[PDB]
This record gives C-alpha cells, sequence and structure tokens, in this order.
RNA sequence: CAGCCACCCGAGAUUGAGCAAUAACAGGUCUGUGAUGCCCUUAGAUGUCCGGGGCUGCACGGCGCUACACUGACUGGCUCAGCGUGUGCCUACCCUACGCCGGCAGGCGCGGGUAACCCGUUGAACCCCAUUCGUGAUGGGGAUCGGGGAUUGCAAUUAUUCCCCAUGAACGAGGAAUUCCCAGUAAGUGCGGGUCAUAAGCUUGCGUUGAUUAAGUCCCUGCCCUUUGUACACACCGCCCGU
C-alpha cells in the first residue's frame, strides 16, 4: 500500500532530525489563533487533545468531545480526535485519514446542508 | 521676441517659445519631419516643404507640446505652424504680406480654428451613464 | 500651386453638370488643403449640408459604434483610401471613385410611398447630391461587408468591392439587397 | 523551406497532440511543458536562435525543454506547467511518462478520489471549487 | 477535412513573386497568390522581405488594405 | 459579568461604535468629511452647515 | 407679424443639470429624529452573552457580461489626453513613496502628507503594434484549485484568502415577452467616492469615442387642447340588464 507523505515532501525524514527547526518550516494556515504566542488562549485545545488521546488513540473516533477549533497542525496525530460543532442540531461523525498537514480538506464535518426542495413544476408563466 | 499666438487644440499643454532660427517642432523628442504617430505624416508635412525648406529658417520656435493622443498633437503642430507664421509675418513684415499670407493660410483652413465649450458629458442618477437607464420597458 | 508630390495632380476633376452647385460646395471659399480639419458642424445651424464626398466616405463606413475611440483611425483610413485606390487605379483615387460609383449605384433607390409605406418602395428619381452620397455609402458599407468578414486574403478586397459595387458580381450581400430594391424600382415601371 | 517529401504533419514525438496548422505560441503550447513565459525563459537561458521554426522540428529540441521542465529548480523560475508540483508521489519535481495508463500516471486524481477531496472532485468537471452565490452557478461542470 | 498546410516559408510562398505578379496593371499579389492555395500572408511577408533587401528601410506593415510597390 | 467576561478582545470598531451626532441613530451615517450625520439630518442641516444644491 | 428652414465681411448659431405652480393620493416613512397624539405591567424583555447560522434549500426566454474578426495583437511608440479622497479634537482605527524578507500575497524599518507642496507626471489605449493570423472546434472562454507561501479584525464552512499557467458547455449578435437609449449617447474598459476593523461585479461620479442623423409619426403605450355623447360622479376596475 501507500502511507502518508506530506504533499510530496518526506515526513519520516522530517522527524529524523531535531524538533526546534520545524517551527522555522511550519506549514501554511491554522496557526493564527495561537499565533499571539504559545501562551494563554491555548490550554483548552491541548486539554481536549489529552482528553481524546486518553479516551481514544489515533486512527479512532474519540469519546464525547466536540471541539470547534481547527486544531493547529504539526503532525497527522490529529486523528484520534474530532473537530465537531455542538448545538443540539449539529452532529458529525466521520473517521478521516491522517493526511492533513497544513493543507486542504482535513475536515469532512459540515455545519449546513440543503433544505427540503419542494416541487419545481406546477406552471412557470401565467 | 513676443508674438503671442500659441497653438492649442483640445486640452493639450503646449509652448511656443520664439527666437530667431529654423522652425522646428519637437514631439516626444521626435522633430516635425519624423513624427510620433508614424501614420499621419504626409498630412502634416505637405504644406511647408513643397514651398521651401528654408521657409522655416526665419524664427526658431520651441514647440514642446506634451500632447497625448494622435488627434491631439497632430493638427496641433499645423495649428502652431500656421499661427506662428501668420503672427511673425503680421508683426514683423508689413500689412500687405499679412494680407497675402493670411489669404493662403485661410485657403488652408476656412473657419475651424476655435470651438465651442464641450467635452465628455456628466452622468445622472438612475442609470449607468449620461443618457441611459436600468432594465427596459417594452 | 499645391499638388501631390512631383508625380500626381488634383486638378483633373470636371463633371460640368451645373447641378452640383447647390449642395456640393465648391463655389466660393469652401476649399481645403486638409482632407479633414476637426469640423464643428454640429454646433452650427445645420450648416453641415454642404459636405463634400471625401468626408461622406470618412463618416459613413463604420459598423455599429465599434470604430470610434480615436478620429486618428478616421483620418488614417482617409489617407489609406487615398493611397490604396491610387495603387488600384494608377491615377487620382477620388476621380476613379466618382467614375466607378456614378456608372452604377442608385438609379431609383429606396423611398417610401405617400404618407406611409413599408410594403413596397417607389422608383424615385435620386437627386444628384443624394445619389452620389448614397453611392459612396454603398461603397463604404460594401467595403465593410467584403474587406471585413472576408474568407480570402485581404489586399485586393477593394478591387472586389469595386467589382461588386459597379460590375455586379453575386458576392456582396448589400448588392443583392440593392438588386431587390431595383426589382421594386422596375415594379414601378 | 518545404522539400519534396513528407512534411511534419502527423507524427508521434512524445505521444502529444499537435497538427501543423496553428502557428507559434500555440504549437509549442501543444506540449504541456512548453509555451508562453516558460518558453521565453527556456529560450533565454539556453541561448537559442530566434529564427528556428517548428514546421520541420527535431525531437531533441522539444525533449531538452521537457528536461528543463522536470528540473527548473536550478534556474530560479516557477516550476509551473505542472499539475504535480509539491504534490504526493514526487520527492522532488519528477517526470512521469507514457499513456494508456492514465489512472496510474495521474494517480494524484486517484488519491483525491480516495480522500474524496472536493478540490480533487473539481478536476474532471469545469466548475469553481468556491461555488458563487446561487445564480448561473451549477452550470459549471457541463459534462 | 484536415487540409495540408506548411507552417513556415515555402517555395510556393516564394513562387511567382516577380515573374507575373508585378507585370500586371493591378499590382496586388494577394488574390493571385491565393490562387495557389498556399498561405497568402506569408507570401506577402516574403515579398516584403525581398523588397527590403537593405537599400530602402521598409519595416512598416500597417493594415490589411496596404499598398504594394510599383515595378512595371 | 459587569467587567469580568466582556472586554477581553478588540471589539471597539464595529458599526455600534458610531451614531448620528444629532439623533444618536446608527443607520445611514455619513462619515465623509467628518460631519458624522445620518442622511436625513444632513439633508435638514445642509443649508446651515454650508452645502448648497447647485449641481 | 409672431416665427420657421438653409447660408457668401464672420471663434462662438438646441451643453447638461438645479430650482420647479394650483389642486391631489387614505402613495411611503411613528424601525432618522429630544417632531409628536392615543399604550403595555411581573422573568434566560426586543438592550449583554447566539462556537454554527439567517435570503446562499437555485438552470445568464433584476444594473453591471461572449463581436466566427486587419475596426483586433505581449513596451521596437508614450516630452501622455484625466473626477476626487487621505492622520489622532472625542477615538486607538488615514493616504502611502522607498529599501529588506523577495523572482512575489503578506511582514519589518526609518520617510513624506492637514494636502496644486507627499502618494503623483495617479499605470484612465499601446497608434508601426521586434511569441506573431487561412478556409477561423484551437487569444473571442481558456465550462478555475495544483503550486515561493496563504490576513493590521473574536467569526472567512456560499467567501476581502492572494502576483499567474496547453484547443475542452457557447459558436457568426441565441424573438414567448420586457420601470433603456440620439452629438463625445449607445456600448467597451478601467479609476475613484458612500458603505468600509475586513471588504463592491451595489450605487454615485470620473476617463481616448460620431453623423450622411430619422431633423419622423401618432399605428401601439401614454399625456395635453377643442368639439361631441353619456343613464358615469365610489366617476368605465363606472353604471347596469336578464336567466
Amino acid at each position: 500500500f501507500r502511507k502518508f507523505t506530506y504533499r510530496g515532501v518526506d515526513l519520516d525524514q522530517l522527524l529524523d532530525m531535531s524538533y526546534e527547526q520545524l517551527m522555522q518550516l511550519y506549514s501554511a494556515r491554522q496557526r493564527r489563533r495561537l499565533n499571539r504566542g504559545l501562551r494563554r488562549k491555548q490550554h483548552s485545545l491541548l486539554k481536549r487533545l489529552r482528553k481524546a488521546k486518553k479516551e481514544a488513540p489515533p486512527m479512532e473516533k474519540p469519546e464525547v468531545v466536540k471541539t470547534h477549533l481547527r486544531d493547529m497542525i504539526i503532525l497527522p496525530e490529529m486523528v484520534g480526535s474530532m473537530v465537531g460543532v455542538y448545538n443540539g442540531k449539529t452532529f458529525n461523525q466521520v473517521e478521516i485519514k491522517p493526511e492533513m498537514i497544513g493543507h486542504y480538506l482535513g475536515e469532512f464535518s459540515i455545519t449546513y446542508k440543503p433544505v427540503k426542495h419542494g416541487r419545481p413544476g406546477i406552471g412557470a408563466t401565467h | 521676441q513676443s508674438v503671442q499666438v500659441f497653438g492649442r487644440k483640445k486640452t493639450a499643454t503646449a509652448v511656443a517659445h520664439c527666437k530667431r532660427g529654423n522652425g522646428l517642432i519637437k514631439v516626444n523628442g521626435r522633430p516635425l519631419e519624423m513624427i510620433e504617430p508614424r501614420t499621419l505624416q504626409y498630412k502634416l508635412l505637405e504644406p511647408v516643404l513643397l514651398l521651401g525648406k528654408e521657409r522655416f529658417a526665419g524664427v526658431d520656435i520651441r514647440v514642446r507640446v506634451k500632447g497625448g493622443g494622435h488627434v491631439a498633437q497632430i493638427y496641433a503642430i499645423r495649428q502652431s505652424i500656421s499661427k506662428a507664421l501668420v503672427a511673425y509675418y503680421q508683426k514683423y513684415v508689413d500689412e500687405a504680406s499679412k494680407k497675402e499670407i493670411k489669404d493662403i493660410l485661410i485657403q488652408y483652413d476656412r473657419t475651424l480654428l476655435v470651438a465651442d465649450p464641450r467635452r465628455c458629458e456628466s452622468k445622472k442618477f438612475g442609470g449607468p451613464g449620461a443618457r441611459a437607464r436600468y432594465q427596459k420597458s417594452y | 500651386d499645391i499638388k501631390l508630390f512631383g508625380k500626381w495632380s488634383t486638378d483633373d476633376v470636371q463633371i460640368n453638370d451645373i447641378s452640383l452647385q447647390d449642395y456640393i460646395a465648391v463655389k466660393e471659399k469652401y476649399a481645403k488643403y486638409l482632407p479633414h480639419s476637426a469640423g464643428r458642424y454640429a454646433a452650427k445651424r445645420f450648416r453641415k449640408a454642404q459636405c463634400p464626398i471625401v468626408e461622406r466616405l470618412t463618416n459613413s463606413m463604420m459598423m455599429h459604434g465599434r470604430n470610434n475611440g480615436k478620429k486618428l483611425m478616421t483620418v488614417r483610413i482617409v489617407k489609406h483610401a487615398f493611397e490604396i485606390i491610387h495603387l488600384l487605379t494608377g491615377e487620382n483615387p477620388l476621380q476613379v471613385l466618382v467614375n466607378a460609383i456614378i456608372n452604377s449605384g442608385p438609379r431609383e433607390d429606396s423611398t417610401r410611398i405617400g404618407r406611409a409605406g413599408t410594403v413596397r418602395r417607389q422608383a424615385v428619381d435620386v437627386s444628384p447630391l443624394r445619389r452620389v452620397n448614397q453611392a459612396i455609402w454603398l461603397l463604404c458599407t460594401g467595403a465593410r461587408e467584403a474587406a471585413f468578414r472576408n474568407i480570402k486574403t485581404i489586399a485586393e478586397c477593394l478591387a472586389d468591392e469595386l467589382i461588386n459595387a459597379a460590375k455586379g458580381s453575386s458576392n456582396s450581400y448589400a448588392i443583392k439587397k440593392k438588386d431587390e430594391l431595383e426589382r421594386v424600382a422596375k415594379s414601378n415601371r | 523551406l518545404v522539400i519534396p517529401e513528407k512534411f511534419q504533419h502527423i507524427l508521434r514525438v512524445l505521444n502529444t497532440n499537435i497538427d501543423g496548422r496553428r502557428k507559434i505560441a500555440f504549437a509549442i503550447t501543444a506540449i504541456k511543458g512548453v509555451g508562453r513565459r516558460y518558453a521565453h525563459v527556456v529560450l533565454r537561458k539556453a541561448d537559442i536562435d530566434l529564427t528556428k521554426r517548428a514546421g520541420e522540428l527535431t525531437e531533441d529540441e522539444v525533449e531538452r525543454v521537457i528536461t528543463i521542465m522536470q528540473n527548473p529548480r536550478q534556474y530560479k523560475i516557477p516550476d509551473w506547467f505542472l499539475n504535480r508540483q509539491k504534490d504526493v508521489k514526487d520527492g522532488k519535481y519528477s517526470q512521469v511518462l507514457a499513456n494508456g495508463l492514465d489512472n496510474k500516471l495521474r494517480e494524484d486524481l486517484e488519491r483525491l478520489k480516495k480522500i474524496r477531496a472536493h478540490r480533487g472532485l473539481r478536476h474532471f468537471w469545469g466548475l469553481r471549487v468556491r461555488g458563487q452565490h446561487t445564480k448561473t452557478t451549477g452550470r459549471r461542470g457541463r459534462t | 477535412d484536415k487540409l495540408n498546410n506548411l507552417v513556415l516559408f515555402d517555395k510556393a510562398t516564394y513562387d511567382k513573386l516577380c515573374k507575373e505578379v508585378p507585370n500586371y496593371k493591378l499590382i496586388t499579389p494577394a488574390v493571385v497568390s491565393e490562387r495557389l492555395k498556399i498561405r497568402g500572408s506569408l507570401a506577402r511577408a516574403a515579398l516584403q522581405e525581398l523588397l527590403s533587401k537593405g537599400l530602402i528601410k521598409l519595416v512598416s506593415k500597417h493594415r490589411a488594405q496596404v499598398i504594394y510597390t510599383r515595378n512595371t | 459579568g459587569h467587567q469580568q467576561l466582556y472586554w477581553s478582545h478588540p471589539r471597539k470598531f464595529g458599526q455600534g461604535s458610531r451614531s448620528c451626532r444629532v439623533c444618536s441613530n446608527r443607520h445611514g451615517l455619513i462619515r465623509k468629511y467628518g460631519l458624522n450625520m445620518c442622511r436625513q439630518c444632513f439633508r435638514q442641516y445642509a443649508k446651515d452647515i454650508g452645502f448648497i444644491k447647485l449641481d
């Protein structure tokens, strides 16, 4: 089969070296909310991450956790936890593959869908 | 040397600086003979050179009309030529020469020197343009 | 005098009809060295009705409003009509223009009947001014019908436009519409 | 000029499609690695004669520009004209070759189908991924 | 059909450029060269190139209804 | 609630940061040239402030 | 006579708007109003807290869009033709030149500007048009998601993300029927201003553009005047007759 490569850039080779020089090469997008600093306004995301990775390891749907955050990404260890929207009306449960690093469409959960379309016939002019 | 006749067509910014020498018109650094449009050349070179090449050697004119548009500096150069010649021969030759050169420059151009106040017109509310409205009523 | 170089002359135009002295203005002082010198005939009290033939050719060709933007193009096509018809015919372009439009064109052109008419037309004795002007209009619209939207190589399309406008080939669409107009004119006869 | 033999009308150079009736900036574009600004920069960096014509072309000339397409990193230019740039299956801008094996050749589209990417779903249809306000929309994708 | 065309300059594009085209009262190579069923635009280009040997600078192309030389 | 939950983010710039300086209305305001009125109040006071209908 | 149509000492021979009467409408606005008549009573009160989200569940017979083509091309051509905004008085939130990160969104830095003084000679078309058009699916899309890397604003999920890349749903102006239009108008294009913490395919203004015009008419849809008829006056969407 084929494993996950970071959009044509090696990933195991990326983890071969140290960790301090990956922020200098951090991917595009999903870092702004915590871009104010690796400081306060961040503990909630890591708390939920520990919650989920303690109730469900990667490659698994998590246990009753509904975070609405984009989950600022560094590695496809994000799987094992779900970004979900909680209102009593929004409930998405999809198992998504761990190929998401800083790039397109790692989120199948959707907060809207087409509403009931009625009959389009019964005349068009008078 | 002051003649005070200028050359001004449309809104082009022009200068007619007079001091004795050859009559040459500089347009984007291109003199009168070799002109910027490169397609209206005969219509401007015909009146002067067929009568004489030393004809413009009377009083040199700095004509640096920073004109954009071919209808702008074209025919502005001939306006300048006719006006400078007529004023020089008016103030500094004699009245009879005035009459004859005015006759030849008027058979050059009967009456089209000066126009009425008009340009592109304003836009009114209720429509996309000056005289136009929104969706039609047939 | 004033002429075209040392090889061409512009004083070879004499028709002597004694009828082009009321609308075609050559009488007193309407002469120009200039083919066109930024006329202001709009602001005048309809003083634009003594217009010559070259300016009719200048102002009666464009399709729709898809040429305006620079009268540079108008004066350039006047100059290049001058030169191209000169190349075609080897003599004065305006003279042969008149020669090749008079021998054809409107003998009794489109004009209505009585107080209102759209069914048929009337074979109307076309006035010399309007016959000449509308023949130049025929040539101009035929030039923008044949030279434009042509399926062949365009450097002889004025020659074939002359052929269609005078000789009468079944190529130009305007000439077959004028053929229907002539069929109505003969229906009058 | 033309010689009394076969003109370069229909031949198989690189399995591409081109017929000798449309002129320059169109014949070179027929190969997906040549054309427009990239052709300009290649013709510059290789110091090529302007007069040369594609009417009776040689295979080597197209191949050399294609090699430059594979490796444009040294030239400091956008490695454009590639649908595979910075995409999975190439450690570094690589060239995949051959036809009739399109599914394998463009497995990128298979990867987009297996991840069911709407972006990937865009390819195969002519439509906007963003999807504008309800109007003349949806008509994008006509077969 | 897929009409056979030649992308560059040709002998037909060079054909009869000074044999009978400039020996007619109407000196216009367009339609006459078109009769060869070979692209007339490049025929005009070849004629202009041979006319501009270097004695007189002729680099302007202008519009379609463009003049040609007189050589009769 | 009074000062504990609110005032923890920049939100001083919305449409509610403005109101007509004559009637405290937040709809149809005029920011141009800084006179800061609604449409109707400005139409009322245009003669006095110095705006005269000539066009 | 009032005037009208063409022109022979001759710059000028209907620019476009503003204002706009008497009498009317049960026209719109009490959601512009410290411009105001007639009112409610009792718990997550329309005012704070709503991660998500309201027309977006939508197929060019409501504004602004495609010319089957020398009238059209990417600077061998520009000494250019050309509305009007812009910073701290409440109030941080303005316009930005120039260098670097750069071959670039975006970020950093000193600088100018209360403005004909700085942005700016505002990048408001490239006229010979130095990739360069023969029977034109193919410069008149490229029926748009991949890529140096993606925001001075919590929320960008139908949306300020951003500098740009081979022919492929149209094919010659695509009619059941429609709160357009006559001298730089229609129609291209773009640039501003109001909205604007973010933002305009909205609106309001501004630019290179014409006439030989149609120097017309009352057949449509309407309006005005006179005469005339009326059983109409709530005025023909009237009145009214009979089964």
